[PDB]
């Protein structure tokens, strides 16, 4: 597993460890596993999917950003 | 009629021709050898096409308004501005001379081509079954006689604008120093460029010649192969078709005029 | 005589080449074309338009080389 | 063949192909010359207005 | 089919219309357009001169 | 003989380099499909429709050629 | 006898282009499918159904071919 | 004999190869044209005149050679 | 007889293009799989399966053609 | 005669070659042009100005084979 | 006799096109190989095993062939 | 007879190769010397000096093999 | 007499294919590498490294070639 | 005799087939040659060094190829 902050400018969203996300990249959607080598990439706004180390799955909502 | 269209098909491609030492009709059967036999069909049409081009201009140009245009004005002015544009944004020279060539290219081409879109019988049919010549074919553009004349046109015109812009002294400079820049080449630059310049009207004709002869051979064959009964449904998609290179093919050679002679001062 | 033979087979060999370059090159565009889409999937219709305009183009010598290829069979042979 | 059957077969086609034109080509010429009017019409009267 | 004398009279006949069109068509309509243009244009004078 | 035994050589060549073609086109104008359609698996169908719309353009000419070559081998044989 | 040793050749094209055809048409393909299925590993499976439909329409015309390759090779000898 | 067959061949690979040529050249550049197109939808019009304006220069050589195939194909044959 | 080297000039025809065919079409794929696993170096047994179960398919008609090559090639 | 019609073929091949590889050449390059265009609209014609320079450079070997292969059919036969 | 000079012909054509495909195959691999490896080093090694277990493949049949090949020049003469 | 035409076919054969090479060759150089063009024309000059000084390597070995066609005809004849 | 001509045939194909192989196959590799390069100084050594661990079988079997094409026109002949 | 001009042709398609691989080998060499400078433009006498370097390995094959073409064309021919 991975550690994934999710950070705005005014407050901080989540942090923890993670086994894989699956986000809405401006060119496309996608999805990141551990060692997914170094990327960068605007992001587009609506949900994003968490499983959190152990299975457990939780949604945020993200009005845009980068990843 | 005892016509196999294995060969009807091949009397469609005959020229109805002159010789100026006989003035007479070369007939079908047997070709005269000299360079002297006018295709009659081709500069009568051809010039038929031409004059109602420049008469249905004219009969506006001596009017036109100011104001708000006729329906039929609008479509004339809308292309004039059409090919206008076309020559501002590409010819960046001071020449008067430019657009209203480039005019002429574009409409008079535009229906040469469509000359062949009417059914291919129709009027061989009329010059045979009732006004008793023996052949006829109706497409200028579907010869080489007519392409190559305008491309040489372009070709005088290069050979006019390149001395007049650049004078003999560059104009050589460039068929001889380019495209490698060293002297220590200078005859081979002297064949390539030359080819080169000659490719220009080579493949302007061509293109045009070979493009409407292959749409007016498949009307041909798609009128004799078949059974007359079947061919609607083979004979309309090429029509559909054809809208799109006659047009083309026209506005193309327009196009490749503006860039050579542009190229050419420039 | 034997004539007739080689002369289907040189249609043969004209649809052959025909057939290829239109399907290669038409497959090139069209590809393009669907990767626009996936990108504008809104403007789906504007580009499938503007396709045409150049896949009339494509296949303007393909549809030279048929006619012809169909000539040397039927009307020649 | 019967030629006069061939020049049916050229009619059908042919009648065919202007009930394309008719529906497909046309059409968008007249909407265009329509636009063109519309566009002259419009900028010689706001103009004649600001003259006003 | 082949070479002919046919391409020196499509030669003159076209140099014959190319004249006939470059001074009694092109001229002609431009002027009409461009003088639509400095009619339309200039009404904006108005609102750059008066309004001043 | 002769004249029943090349026209399979013509017909070989016909259809050889029409599965080329076919094989060649469609698999490009695919795999543009497949990639967008990862980059958007929502629009899946729709894609897809585009997809059979130009695929269908792609073969035209492949299937002109295939056709030929069954007429030659069975009708000239 | 100076008949059927020719025909082999001409089976040799069909069924040797045939392959050249299904196997670049089809490694292009998949191609796109792995570099959509590095993006989206979770959708992997969905993207594999989707191949499988293409796939078929790609290798369609060379399935022709190597069907007439049996045909001309084994049947009529 | 030796006088009308071998030039219907000749005829043919020239035409064949023009077909290829052109459809290949023409597709690469329209699939530029409509990327580019996608990605900035507004440059439609300034983007195809440009196309149509090096477009020709493809076909310039590849119709020579379809010209001169015609020439044999009916200057001879 | 003039019969033997041109069939094994026939077979040595369909050799040559199914190695092309097989080369060139498990080289555009295998290229895409290493760039796939340079991107994602922890899921290469995932992709590696799917890889196979691919190249299993680009390898059909290239393994016909070579078969049949063998059979002319020495069952006649 | 033979040692006249054979030569139709030489000139056949001479150019056709030289007209797909000219036409490819140029097509790839005026692919690029376009991406360029599409990414620089503001800068297209100093790109034409270049395009045009490096395109002669193209045709130089195309054009001297359908020099030769204009001069065999001709002059040569 | 002449059995010899088909032979030598036969044996260069099918070791010729496997060497094409070999070499382009593994070219081919080879370049995402060493972009993978250029955009992060430190996975040269794993990169370098999955591509020879990828690269034994790509052979498979280029050698296969050079086997038949070998046997062909000498063994059959 | 004939032996002074297998010359020339020769001839053609090596100087259509060699028209295919140089042109694709320089069509791809031009291609990518534009893009950086375009990205960067502030370098335009530096950038065609190096375009030239790679161009020259490209156009060596046809070059050598034009040659050599002439001379087949002209020389040797 | 007539085995030698054959066999200078034969060597001559076998060569020409393994040139075109070897030079495209080290030509995209190159061209990755250089890319790579240009991205990454101070990695160039160890890109030239793996570079050169693949180039090495890229030329195995036109090396192969390259030796047999020898063998024929001067062990043989 | 018969002899010299097979030998003439065989040369002649070889060194053709050279001709084509080594042009089109330095063209894509020398493309990512000129993006790697656009990017990076201070480093270009190290790409010259690299990309020399690589290119002495392609034209390595192309050159043998040369030598035997240019041999039997002069040496024995």
């Amino acid at each position: 597993t991975y550690h994934l902050d999710v950070v705005s400018a005014e407050q901080q969203m989540f942090s923890g460890l993670v086994e894989k996300i699956q986000v809405t990249g401006s060119e496309g959607e996608l999805g990141i596993y551990p060692g997914h080598a170094p990327l960068l990439t605007a992001i587009k706004p609506g949900m994003i999917r968490i499983v959190k180390q152990h299975g457990h799955e939780e949604f945020i909502y993200l009005s845009g950003g980068i990843l | 009629e005892n016509m196999t269209p294995q060969d009807y098909i091949g009397h469609h491609l005959n020229n109805l021709q002159l010789d100026l030492r006989t003035f007479s009709l070369v007939d079908p059967q047997n070709p005269p050898a000299t360079f002297w036999t006018i295709n009659i069909d081709s500069m009568f049409f051809s010039v038929v096409l031409g004059l109602l081009f420049l008469v249905l201009f004219r009969s506006v140009a001596k009017k036109a308004t100011s104001g708000v245009p006729g329906k039929f004005q609008t479509a004339i002015e809308l292309v004039i501005g059409f090919v206008n544009g076309s020559v501002k944004d590409m010819y960046h020279g001071k020449s008067k001379l430019i657009a209203p060539l480039a005019l002429t290219i574009f409409v008079w081409v535009f229906l040469m081509n469509l000359m062949d879109l009417l059914p291919i019988d129709l009027l061989p049919y009329i010059a045979e079954h009732v006004l008793g010549l023996p052949a006829l074919r109706v497409v200028p553009s579907a010869d080489v006689n007519v392409t190559l004349s305008m491309a040489l046109g372009v070709f005088i015109l290069i050979l006019f604008y390149s001395i007049k812009m650049k004078g003999i002294g560059g104009f050589t400079k460039e068929l001889t120093l380019q495209p490698f820049n060293h002297w220590a080449f200078i005859p081979v630059n002297l064949i390539l460029e030359g080819v080169s310049l000659l490719s220009k009207p080579v493949s302007l004709g061509l293109r045009l010649f070979g493009n409407m002869y292959a749409g007016e051979l498949i009307f041909i064959l798609i009128a004799g192969l078949l059974p007359w009964w079947s061919q609607w449904i083979l004979n309309v998609p090429w029509a559909i078709f054809h809208i799109l290179i006659i047009t083309l093919q026209a506005f193309i050679f327009m196009v490749l005029t503006i860039v050579y002679l542009s190229m050419a001062s420039e | 005589n034997l004539n007739m033979d080689l002369l289907y087979m040189a249609a043969a060999v004209m649809m052959g080449l025909a057939a290829i370059g239109a399907a290669i090159g038409i497959g090139i565009l069209g590809g393009k074309f669907l990767e626009g889409a996936a990108r504008q999937p809104d403007l789906i219709p504007l580009l499938r338009t503007q396709f045409f305009i150049v896949m009339g183009l494509v296949d303007a010598i393909p549809m030279i080389a048929v006619g012809l290829g169909l000539y040397v069979m039927f009307a020649v042979a | 063949m019967n030629l006069n059957a061939t020049i049916l077969g050229q009619a059908i086609a042919f009648v065919l192909f202007v009930l394309f034109a008719m529906k497909y080509v046309w059409p968008p010429l007249m909407a265009a010359i329509e636009k063109r009017q519309k566009e002259i019409a419009d900028g010689l009267a706001s103009a004649e207005r600001a003259h006003k």
